[PDB]
């Protein structure tokens, strides 16, 4: 099985640099092109650049010439990216990926996890971690439903979870918004009215970045 | 470079019906080679692109014969017969004949449903969040489509039109409807200078809104 690993979420500041890896395994890491592919959150897919790890030759797209530089390790079957003078233009999930479509027998197409990156100046920030209980009165449908607010914390991704994961169905977690430069967040979850509250509904809130984790139980009232 | 334009943006699609994807590039990819390399993506959310078929009709290992394209010099069509809920997430060509390998922009297909209404939800800033000093009024619209809506706040009976932070989740895969949350972020001493909190929901479903809403001198 073809896998490309590549190293998790990095955060970065103006004007640094920062480097990333993906490891190859199932295939000659030597016998194809590794690519380099860029992602903006909102956007398409853009290629900066490839390396041929058997003699290590690169190739880049001019508009990246200057901003990475490709680099790789037969030896541990590893390839590395490495981005300098980064910019806000910089933030994206970057992929590397293994293309080739001319050899008869086995087409070659497999991409990494992909790793994000974030250039900011924000502070590392545990977030606020605020219950929501249904409005006084709010108790005559079939269903109720109640909520989890994360405000203030930095860089993502944060890791709600209700009732430690027994509870998944009847959830939304929305995607995380900027407020100020601090991403705040909010996940609802609905239920049988006669469940709750009798039967606790908790909120759980993990925050690798700040090495946090809280539990809120959503109290009634 | 060479530049890849893909139709329609978005692709609303019954659930075993069948959808077209168009892309039409900036210059014939027909490679000297004689090979025309022009591929089709799928990234489902979260998740790394994933090759659905590559020069132009052939299948990559683990695709179903339900999806084929088809095209020559600079037209080409991804067509997927018998559409479902799986398909869901964002599809793009790709062109490599030539050098850098290009994108296009992508196409989002949406899964079609049964018009439905959100159900609303409004909850007060919570003790924690007041004792801080700040208030959050958090408004769920859940299980509705389409996508489209329009969300109201009003306080004391005035629309509020800053400090309103949306999201939306992405379509249900076993529901095809959407959800969102609207967040009306006020200070402490702004939030207790009012009483009634309103959140309006304006959707196709119907013509009158659906209201939400909680008065402070009473919870």
């Amino acid at each position: 099985e073809v896998n490309l690993q590549q190293s998790g979420t990095v955060l970065a500041r103006p004007g640094a640099s920062v480097r990333m890896s993906c490891k190859a395994s199932g295939y000659s890491f030597t016998s194809y092109w590794l690519h380099w592919i860029k992602q903006r959150p909102g956007q398409g897919l853009e290629w900066i650049g490839g390396i041929y790890p058997g003699n290590r030759d690169t190739r880049y797209t001019q508009r990246f010439k200057d901003k990475a530089k490709l680099t790789a390790v037969t030896s541990a079957n590893t390839a590395y990216m490495e981005l300098s003078s980064l910019t806000n233009e910089d933030s994206a999930v970057y992929y590397c990926s293994i293309i080739y479509f001319d050899y008869a027998d086995f087409i070659m197409d497999y991409w990494g996890q992909g790793t994000t990156v974030t250039v900011s100046s924000a502070k590392t920030t545990a977030p606020s971690v605020y219950p929501l209980a249904p409005v006084c009165g709010d108790t005559t449908g079939s269903s109720v439903t109640l909520g989890c607010l994360v405000k203030g914390y930095f860089p993502e991704p944060v890791t709600l979870t209700w009732n430690s994961g027994s509870l998944s169905s009847g959830v939304h977690t929305f995607p995380a918004v900027l407020q100020s430069d601090l991403y705040t967040l909010s996940s609802s979850v609905t239920v049988t009215s006669s469940t709750w509250p009798s039967q606790s509904i908790t909120c759980n809130v993990a925050h690798p970045a700040s090495s946090t984790k809280v539990d809120k139980k959503i109290e009634p009232r | 470079d060479i530049v890849m334009t893909q139709t329609p943006l978005s692709l609303p699609v019954s659930l075993g019906d069948k959808a077209s994807i168009s892309c039409r590039s900036s210059q014939a990819l027909v490679h000297s080679n004689g090979n025309t390399y022009l591929h089709w993506y799928l990234q489902k959310p979260g998740q790394s692109p994933k090759l659905l078929i590559y020069k132009v009709s052939n299948r990559f290992s683990g695709v179903p014969d339900r999806f084929s394209g088809s095209g020559s010099g600079t037209d080409f069509t991804l067509k997927i017969s018998r559409v479902e809920a799986e398909d869901l997430g964002v599809f793009f060509c790709s062109q490599s004949t030539h050098v850098p390998r290009t994108f296009g922009g992508g196409t989002k297909l949406e899964i079609k449903r049964a018009d439905a209404a959100p159900t609303v939800s409004i909850f007060p800033p919570s003790s924690e969040q007041l004792t801080s000093g700040g208030a959050s009024v958090v408004c769920f619209l859940n299980n509705f489509y389409p996508k489209d809506i329009n969300v109201k706040w009003k306080i004391d009976g005035s629309e509020r039109q800053n400090g309103v932070l949306n999201s939306w989740t992405d379509q249900d895969s076993k529901d095809s409807t959407y959800s969102m949350s609207s967040t009306l972020t006020l200070t402490k001493d702004e939030y207790e200078r009012h009483n009634s909190y309103t959140c309006e929901a304006t959707h196709k479903t119907s013509t009158s809104p659906i209201v939400k809403s909680f008065n402070r001198n009473e919870c």
